[PDB]
RNA sequence: GGAAAACUUGAGUGCAGAAGAGGAAAGUGGAAUUCCAUGUGUAGCGGUGAAAUGCGCAGAGAUAUGGAGGAACACCAGUGGCGAAGGCGACUUUCUGGUCUGUAACUGACGCUGAUGUGCGAAAGCGUGGGGAUCAAACAGGAUUAGAUACCCUGGUAGUCCACGCCGUAAACGAUGAGUGCUAAGUGUUAGGGGGUUUCCGCCCCUUAGUGCUGCAGCUAACGCAUUAAGCACUCCGCCUGG
């Protein structure tokens, strides 16, 4: 359980979540923009992501799992600054994937906004 | 010629680096190579020779 | 799905933001954020081809 | 012309008796209503005291006073409506300069005894012990600029 | 995983030969064709050729050898010195000095000199010289560091020579079938593939068609190491 | 115009090649959405110009595996293809329609247009049953505003989907009926046909019929159209004659 891990971000238009969990996952440890004060709209910042990446990593605390291999999966403006504010905690980023769910043609979208 | 959908190779070098379609704007093949290619290689993703996405 | 490593993470992200600019992720989820009608896509693609 | 392009800022002449371009300026921010005269003779008596509380001369002692003032982010507003239109914008060299004699007198101007003769040489060896009240408004523009770093 | 791909090997463009009318015969077997005036050197069986070339010299390094590099056409000089001190082997930038594999009981004996000509200069000795005589022992400085630079640390003979065209670096080649040291380099059209144990068909004028080509050859001694 | 003959171009059948999201029925497949079951795990998630309604401590979201179900078919995908129009986009098989090219064997005007008639005809509708995943009129609630029944947000029924009968209307538009001739050129592209070459297949060259973009003559009230006429003609049909 030390050092071996997966790490989930997925940044949508609101609220940056990041969910770090083992190799075959089972969620160690998880925060998120809401976690820390930023109520509504502040979310969608990369600053957010600055502080809720590392916020979950350091404070996983139960096997020391240091390793991440980071998976991106979400459309977002703190995207690439949720990896870059995680070697902050400097946890040996060794593979980043964009796995982001891709539909095709599956289901019909929501309409338009005037 | 006509491609066929167990010749791999010549097949695969035509499926993107996920596992989409190059057009033929990028690769520069013919227009009834590329339809005849098209066919070709869905009925080899059916059949697991090549991936829908990696 | 690109593995980077023997460097630093900000040369692992000069690859990866350029891995997904190939790629259709930004552009179709950008597409698909909401429904259009059946008949302003192929003015939309027509506008996206005849300007190259 | 501040559209064709920048104004040409012009040069000032130093001080005799420190020679330091630092302290005419000085000079010219206390001169209320024109009085060159009678705001000069002021700070020539409001450094007597600084070297009086201190050993060191002033002149030393005036610049290391006011880097407790000067700060180093500052707020400048964009027009970007429903957002929260403070940006953290660093602080020009020239702005550096003039703020830091700006926050000296302002606040100097709001103490207990009411000669300047003391009124600015306290504020001085405060801005110098890094106290008082010009240095804790840099800190709280050092807690408000510093609050909203979204916009870097 | 094992050679190099088909697409990137036609990207640097090794499929060019030089011109007809400037033809060997004995080339044959390596060319596909000429499309105007020009060859095409058969892109198939220089995989079956790249291949061979990479299994030999995997295990040359695995007994500890030293395979020296050379390269003096000038649009491939320092294509070479910097696949060479990424694969720690030994280069040769300029000329050839004309005995530095047979001579070199004359070689080493200078090679004995840039081992101690910069040491002379660090200490002392050095300002009781007269000034003049400080640029003589500097201009026999860097001419020493000019041909024999890439020798700079060899002290014994080789056992592989990777070589970039045998046409203008025939001197090497031929101290190399006196010493009976295997030979393996890069030949096109305008090279006699006889006195090359060990071929490689590829394009010889240009930069890609060398630098895609001699990094793997300079790869392929790095994983015979470990 | 009638009658008796003769002809081959028009028209049609042969023979030989092609191209195609042309239809219909039955199978197969993957990603995504939603819901449920479970593991692990902890405070929010969601949403906006800002919030709130809503959801969550009866374990939410996030994550991982598995399941069920409905709907569509990313990439290829293009001022590309096919069809009379509406239209048609995963894949496979069966059944079936049309067009184009080339050869000239054959039939010998068999042609064109077509009132009344008879059939197809997007969506939204209606009927009888199914099915119901997303989306979503009506409807409910929260915000905005000067004000709302609007815009925005949460939720949501008919519908959206299938089968069979209807309905027969659209800016059903190239706002241009069909047929056949004739009249500068230049340029993309499609299935070819050839080709010259080849290319490591690359190409670049002349060729019916499609499909675009420029542009003379001519035309138009002007914009514009211009071998895909809105030019020059002939046939037939539909239709207009102030608002």
């Amino acid at each position: 359980n030390i050092e071996n891990g997966v790490a989930h971000i997925r940044s949508t238009f609101n609220n940056t979540i990041v969910t770090i969990t083992d190799e075959f996952g089972n969620a160690l440890s998880w925060s998120s923009a809401g976690a820390l004060g930023f109520k509504g709209s502040k979310k969608s910042t990369p600053f957010a992501a600055q502080m809720a990446s590392e916020t979950a990593s350091k404070s996983a605390m139960e096997h020391g799992l240091k390793t991440v291999e980071v998976t991106v999966k979400g459309p977002g403006p703190g995207r690439e600054s949720a990896i870059r504010a995680l070697q902050s905690a400097g946890l040996e980023v060794t593979a980043i994937r964009d796995v982001t769910p891709v539909p095709h043609n599956g289901c019909r979208p929501p309409k338009r906004r005037r | 010629t006509h491609i066929d959908y167990k010749d791999t190779e010549l097949l695969k070098r035509f499926i993107s680096e996920r596992g989409k379609i190059l057009p033929r704007r990028v690769t520069g093949t013919s227009a009834k190579y590329q339809r005849m290619l098209t066919t070709a290689i869905k009925r080899s993703r059916h059949m697991a020779l090549l991936p829908y996405v990696k | 799905t690109v593995v980077r490593k023997n460097e630093s993470l900000e040369d692992a992200l000069r690859r990866f933001k350029r891995s997904v600019s190939k790629s259709g992720t930004i552009q179709e989820v950008r597409k698909r954020e909401f429904y259009e009608k059946p008949s302003v896509k192929r003015k939309k693609k027509s506008e996206a081809a005849r300007k190259r | 012309m501040p559209r064709k392009g920048s104004v040409p800022k012009r040069d000032v002449l130093p001080d005799p008796i420190h020679n330091s371009k630092l302290v005419t300026k000085l000079i010219n921010k206390i001169m209320l209503d024109g009085k060159r005269g009678t705001a000069q003779r002021i700070l020539y008596s409001a450094f007597d005291l600084v070297e009086q509380r201190s050993g060191r001369d002033a002149l030393e002692v005036f610049e290391e006073a006011i880097n407790n003032i000067m700060p180093v982010l500052e707020v400048k507003a964009r027009r970007v409506g429903g957002s929260n239109y403070q940006v953290p914008v660093e602080v020009r060299p020239e702005r550096r300069t003039t703020l830091g004699l700006r926050w000296l007198v302002n606040y100097a101007r709001l103490r207990g005894e009411k000669t300047m003769e003391d009124r600015l040489a306290n504020e001085i060896l405060d801005a110098a012990n890094n106290t008082g009240g010009a240095v804790k408004k840099r800190e709280d523009t050092h807690k408000m600029a510093e609050a909203n770093k979204a916009f870097a | 995983m094992a050679v190099i791909s088909m697409k990137q090997l036609l990207e640097a463009g090794v499929h060019f030969g030089h011109q007809t009318r400037r033809w060997n015969p004995k080339m044959k077997k390596y060319i596909f064709t000429e499309r105007n005036g020009i060859y095409i050197i058969d892109l198939q069986k220089t995989v079956k050729k790249v291949d061979e070339a990479y299994n030999f010299l995997k295990q040359v390094s695995e007994d500890g050898g030293q395979v020296l590099f050379v390269g003096t056409k000038k649009q491939a000089q320092e294509s070479v010195k910097s696949e060479a001190e990424r694969a720690g082997q030994f280069y040769i930038n300029q000329r050839w000095l004309g005995g530095l594999l047979t001579n070199y009981k004359t070689i080493s004996k200078r090679i004995k000199r840039i081992s101690e000509i910069e040491k002379m200069e660090e200490d002392g000795l050095f300002e009781v010289l007269p000034k003049k005589e400080v640029v003589e022992l500097k201009k026999e400085y860097d001419r020493l560091i000019k041909f024999l630079g890439g020798i700079r640390d060899m002290k014994s003979m080789p056992q592989a020579l990777f070589v970039v065209d045998p046409r203008k670096e025939r001197n090497a080649i031929a101290e190399a079938r006196k010493l009976n040291i295997p030979i393996v380099g890069i030949v096109d059209t305008n090279c006699d593939p006889d006195e090359i144990d060990y071929v490689i068909p590829a394009n010889d004028d240009a930069i890609r068609a060398v630098k895609l080509l001699t990094a793997k050859m300079a790869d392929a001694i790095l994983e015979g190491q470990q």
